[PDB]
């Protein structure tokens, strides 16, 4: 909440210790490309489950501008901390999708945080 | 109000209070009396359920719900079994035991 981010980007993700690796390096990839300039660099956050988080930071650890705030992607009071509202994109991804069988389950996640948000 | 904040917080918290805040102690509370001993055991004895819950609003505006009697203290052949079972709404005309235990509402403290 002190850190204060206007413009930038939130990451919600719903992994696990059960749920596969998705694998978010590409994704932070063309954010740090240098076609911008270092003070144009937006600054991205994590929100999601700190287990999921452990097992992408041996990957996630050579680049600026990145935090980690664990906890979970439905919280409110989480949503309000990284200041959603003044984020430039959230982006919801999901790490259980293809270990769940039953559409109940397929996207449940993202369709409740993006209600949530909406809300 | 609560309900938004639980939905913001997901834990309660504590605040400072006012007067506004202390005048949420304002629930009649619920309550389970004895009819054998206390100032409404002058009767316990009637029949008169209707004047013995007319007594405790003239008295307390004490709302009572029903009697929580035993499952024998309607028999002759004396028991030992304390199990009391519920009844709901006794009428006018319901009886008494003085060993009894009441279902009543006091004003909110």
């Amino acid at each position: 909440a002190m850190t204060v981010l206007s413009g930038h980007v939130v990451v919600c993700i719903f992994g696990d210790v059960s749920s596969a690796l998705i694998g978010l390096r590409n994704l932070v990839m063309p954010l740090r490309a240098s076609n911008f300039h270092y003070h144009e660099l937006k600054h991205i956050v994590f929100v999601g489950s700190i287990e999921y988080l452990k097992r992408e930071w041996e990957t996630l650890h050579n680049f600026p501008k990145v935090s980690i705030l664990p906890g979970t992607p439905l919280s409110r009071a989480d949503l309000r901390a990284v200041n959603i509202n003044l984020c430039d994109m959230c982006v919801i991804l999901s790490a259980n999708q293809n270990n769940i069988d039953d559409t109940s389950l397929q996207d449940k996640e993202c369709i409740l945080a993006s209600l949530n948000i909406k809300s | 109000e609560l309900e938004a904040l639980i939905a913001e917080e997901n834990a309660l918290r504590g605040g400072y209070s006012t007067p506004q805040t202390l005048a949420n102690r304002d629930r009649c509370r619920v309550a389970q009396l004895a009819l054998l001993d206390g100032p409404f055991a002058d009767l316990g004895d009637g029949g008169c359920y209707g004047d013995l819950f007319c007594k405790a609003l003239k008295t307390y505006n004490m709302l009572c719900f029903g009697i929580y009697r035993l499952r024998d203290a309607h028999l002759s052949t004396p028991s030992q079994c304390t199990k009391r079972y519920v009844i709901t709404n006794p009428p006018y005309e319901f009886e008494l035991v003085p060993t009894d235990l009441i279902f009543c509402l006091m004003q909110f403290d």
